[PDB]
RNA sequence: ACCUCGGGAAAAGGAGUGGCUCUGACGGCGCCGGGUCAGAACUGGAACGGACGCGGGGAUCCCGACUGUUUACUAGAAAC
RNA sequence: CAUCCGGUCGAUCCUGCCGGAGCGCGACGCUCUCCCCAAGGACGAAGCCAUGCAUGCCCGCUCACCCGGGACGCGGCGGACGGCUCAGGACAACGGUUGCACCCCCCGCGGCGGUCCCUGCUAGCCGGACACCGCUGGCAACCCGGCGCCAAGACGUGCGCGCACGGGCGCGCGCCCCGCGGGCGAGCAGCGUGACGCAGCGACGGCCCGCCCGGGCUUCCGGGGCAUCACCCGGUCGGCGCGGUCGCGGCGCGCCGAGGGCCCGACGCCUGGCGGAGAAUCAGGGUUCGACUCCGGAGAGCGGGCCUGCGAGACGGCCCGCAC
RNA sequence: CGCUGCUGCAGUUGAAACGCCCGUAGUUGGCCCCCCGCCGCCACGAGGAAACGGGAGCGCUCCAGGCAGGCCCGUUGGCCC
């Protein structure tokens, strides 16, 4: 595709700028306004930074019906018993597949 | 040992075996390729190295198994079958006597002339036209004159 | 042609799915699974062709959707699945169960079972290879890979799974006087004892076995298939592969034509 | 791009061949990349192991050596290895443009650091021939590896009547 | 192309060439001579038979086959 | 499904062709009551294209709003199949028969699920970082820029059990050969040890293996015409060592040798030349055609080149040169 | 159209035996051994897509078609190429 280089031209219709210093000379409207986030964080971990507590969670900046973001990345009960479930399932796993392996040796020395 | 430009071993065979106590390791692998056939004394006792041949080498003889006439022994280590067959028309109940010649790979255990009935047996591609190699070699007394044969 | 092929035209379809020539451009093509697609036939044609009970494809996906259908005791929804020899194809609500096994003339038969026979199904090993670890592992015909296989069960022998556990309840052997039935080939079906095991070695193993009748029948041994020891151990279709001869069998449509 | 295929071979009789179709992925072959020895550690750092991946057919990645400065070698007969600093590759038996550039290919005789091998000097009845070298600080080795195809230099410690062709033929300097 | 099969022909046309740093060959071996012919890097204002020495070429037609010879001191020719 | 007949003479018997007579499968003329079946811009223009359409579906992730109706976006899989055409290509493609102890593979099926470290765990579960989105623009159009918010089964890491464990290494059969075998027809597989390496996957568990399916090659036999084409080829033919590929191989290169193919037609040229299953006509033997339905190949104006993916040298993907 | 001739053409004179001889490739070679190995050979099998072409059976009203159908071999759709 073409695309114009990265200097400043006269040929540039368009320049997009941002603000580094201020300090004095409050810009007239970069500074007049400050705007709000349209979204509120959704993460858990970053909801519990929010409120500097770092699965308690649940409430939330509420909206008007107040729409809640679902929350994200939250150990439920029901998460963590899966997350143990499935170590436990990996384990049994192990279990029987090692168990199997010394028979096996076994039925192979009892014919030589 | 000069005129080479790399030193020749057998794959199988660790240089370090050549060191003392030399018959506690065997110097010299010599696999028997089956179908009936017989790895000869000369590769079982041969100072040759050959990585393509099937009894010494890293080869093995498998799928189709074809015996024909030796056409040229010429070139280096490889040979020229002549497999004579005859092909039927149907629009003249004859036949048509037809010759294609394959190349195979000379082991340097089989002793060839041109006349000698080969026995060749499929391998991996050797090279651009060699996809076969002499497991049986079968004399003939030179002035054997030549007719067509189908082995 | 740049990868796998998804489609299957009617035309091409083996001869023993029996599609109608006129039905389709396209005819259903099996999805992978335990048996292969010249060695199966689909579900669609299991259920919507023999059984018609869907009178249409989209009705097949509703019933197998539902998972009313049961092949070798497992849900197997998908329309395409491939069903073969000895897989226990049952449908509880309708409380009808099968079990695919050939014909005398070459196409899949489902045969009525009973409850003792549904548990088991016969499997034949293939191979014997020393995969994963080095560890012992069998490959029977169906797909199915058994780590720990018996040190004694060899290759072309038959092996039972028990299904609900995947355990091998037995093993019957390949041997001259063995109960086979000939899978796939010109000779499909065919219920006979091994009398003969011609080696060929570097080539195909040639089996002949004799039917009751004293018919010799000679074929590969891949297409061979132990059904047990002396006797069958397995329910087999009611003609018992003995097999009719054409004019036997002109005999017999005569018979059915008449008594309509 | 580089194609392996024999369309545009000629055939046995030496008759020319017909293009019948374009070239195709699976014939593709692709630029050899010659594992450098890095002998410069002393004079830049920044010369570092470079081994590249590269996607392959089946997604089976193969690793590239783009330069390599060590590897595992190994005395067969005294059953002694250890990773060793690959010094130079002095003969490779297809030409000798590969030796002066230092390129490290399978079966190219390298001299190897004897540093990690000096204990085996204390063992005495342990090869007079390897002895000598390892009190000098050079071995004679083979890469036993394809460097761009495995992206490792292993090789093995001539010994028997290999070590005699290769060190006849660096005899004179 | 043509041809008296000898030629035409250096036909017509192209490409390379320096310096360094190496590697092969080739005899007389322990030794010990050779100076040619290849091949590779690396370099350099895009340079190299770097001066010098040293065919421009192709298609025709006429005449005399040719190498020769000649009017020293105006004709070297197709003349002799 | 075994047929002839008219024409050289003044007449005759022959040879010999000419013309008829049958069928096909296209064109053309003329004419047409009804129903059934049915090919259909292939035929020296693989010339060229206006217009519309031919590839979507899903919701893991909703603080878009209809309340979960869910828009979009992100993520997933499919777009490599299918449809089309027959230009190229004459030991090729293709058809039967082989092998891979020289290989690659998404989906599904059935197995399997131990993953060293140091630093440094948060595993009751970690980061950041964009898209949509909002705000502000350039822009004939195409196309997108900045700033800001905020998520995923996405991404980046990572809590793992030293029979830890991906790759590739080094070493470990013989004693003339053949006869238990994890496995074979065959020394193959697997592993034991010594070093290297530290792969994958584990932030809603898959590396891995068998099977399947498709592919890559490969073995034998068949595989146009022309001699007003008789000699041809020099990576051509072998060997050796590397590289490269999914892998074998002159596939490529370095080096050594001089081979290889031919009147059983090599080689060169030519083809209004895809091949086969088949079709037309026909006593038998045969002849001719093989654009098209099914199968395999090839190509999407022509040459190349590429990315993504398990698979495309993809053209309803991109980059470039030419023609338009 | 036995006017391409394998079946199955013609060459004294109609078209047509090379002027002759040697001779390689090629093609072709008498008789003889019963009982053996290799070949071709003939038979029969395996195994390899159907469609098509046959072809069993079935009255689409007949038919070209199709694989149907009818309370039925486990109703079929065999079998061949």
């Amino acid at each position: 595709k073409s695309i114009r280089g990265c200097i400043v031209g006269p040929d540039l219709h368009a320049l997009s700028v941002v603000l580094v210093d201020a300090g004095d000379k409050t810009l007239p409207g970069l500074t007049d306004v400050v705007v709000p986030k349209r979204l509120v964080p959704k993460r858990a971990s970053k909801i519990r930074r929010l409120f500097g507590l770092p699965p308690k969670d649940q409430m939330l900046v509420c909206e008007l019906k107040l729409k809640y973001p679902k929350v994200q990345r939250v150990v439920t009960d029901e998460k963590y018993a899966r997350k143990q479930r499935v170590i436990a399932e990996k384990k049994e796993i192990m279990r029987k597949s090692l168990q199997q392996l010394e028979e096996y040796k076994a039925l192979l020395s009892r014919m030589g | 040992n000069q005129h080479e430009r790399a030193y020749h071993k057998q794959s199988q065979i660790f240089q370090g075996r050549f060191l003392r106590k030399d018959n506690a390791r065997c110097l010299r692998f010599y696999k028997s390729i089956g179908m009936g056939y017989h790895t000869p004394i000369t590769a079982i006792n041969g100072t040759y190295i050959d990585k393509k041949c099937p009894f010494t080498g890293n080869v093995s003889i498998r799928g189709r198994i074809l015996r024909g006439v030796v056409h040229s022994a010429k070139m280096q280590r490889s040979i020229i079958v002549r497999r004579d067959y005859l092909h039927f028309v149907q629009k003249y109940k004859r036949y048509e006597r037809r010759h294609k010649h394959v190349a195979a790979h000379l082991s340097p255990c089989f002793r060839v002339k041109e006349g000698d009935i080969v026995t060749i047996g499929e391998c991996r591609p050797l090279s651009k036209t060699i996809r076969f190699n002499v497991i049986k070699v079968e004399p003939v007394s030179e002035a054997a004159k030549k007719r067509f044969s189908p082995f | 042609a740049r990868g796998v092929r998804k489609h299957l035209k009617r035309l091409n379809a083996p001869k023993h799915w029996l599609l109608d020539k006129m039905g389709g451009i396209w005819a259903p093509r099996p999805t992978n699974g335990p048996h292969g697609l010249r060695e199966c036939i689909p579900l669609i044609l299991i259920l919507r062709n023999r059984l018609h009970y869907a009178n249409t494809y989209a009705e097949t996906s509703m019933i197998l959707q539902d998972k009313n259908v049961l092949i070798d005791g497992k849900p197997r929804t998908d329309p395409t699945f491939p069903v073969g020899f000895m897989d226990v194809f049952e449908i509880p609500k309708v409380h009808k169960t099968f079990r695919v096994l050939y014909d005398v003339k070459g196409r899949f038969t489902l045969v009525p079972i009973q409850s003792n026979e549904a548990g088991f199904k016969l499997c034949r090993v293939q191979k014997i290879f020393l995969g994963d670890k080095g560890m012992p592992y069998l490959s029977t015909h169906d797909a199915r890979t058994i780590r720990f296989p018996h040190p004694d069960i060899k290759t072309n022998d038959t092996i039972k799974i028990n299904l609900k556990t995947g355990k091998i309840d037995e093993w019957y052997k390949f041997d001259i006087g063995k109960i086979v039935m000939v899978t796939g080939g010109r000779n499909c079906g065919r219920i006979g004892t091994i009398q003969a095991i011609d080696k060929h070695m570097g080539s195909y193993t040639m089996i002949r076995m004799k039917d009751t009748e004293g018919t010799e029948f000679l074929t590969r041994l891949c297409n061979v298939f132990v059904i047990g020891n002396d006797s069958p151990a397995v329910a087999i279709p009611t003609t018992k592969g003995i097999r009719p001869d054409i004019i036997k069998n002109r005999e017999l449509r005569l018979r059915s034509i008449a008594k309509r | 791009g580089i194609t392996h295929d024999k369309m545009y071979k000629r055939s046995k009789t030496g008759a020319v061949q017909g293009k019948w179709h374009k070239k195709r992925k699976y014939n593709l072959g692709r630029q050899p990349a010659n594992t450098k020895l890095i002998v410069k550690v002393t004079s830049k750092k920044n010369e570092g192991q470079k081994i590249s991946t590269i996607r392959c057919r089946g997604g089976n990645i193969k690793r590239r050596a783009l330069r390599l400065s060590h590897g595992s070698f190994a005395w067969g007969s005294a059953d002694i290895s250890h990773k060793a600093r690959i010094l130079q590759v002095v003969y490779n038996s297809t030409s000798n443009e590969l030796v002066r550039t230092n390129t490290l290919v399978k079966g190219c005789v390298v001299q190897i650091d004897s540093a990690p091998f000096k204990s085996a000097l204390s063992n005495d009845t342990l090869d007079k021939e390897i002895l000598d070298q390892i009190r000098g600080d050079h071995i004679l080795a083979r890469i036993s590896s394809r460097p761009g195809q495995v992206g490792t230099a292993d090789g093995y410690i001539l010994e028997g009547p290999e070590l005699l062709f290769y060190q006849k033929k660096l005899a004179p300097k």
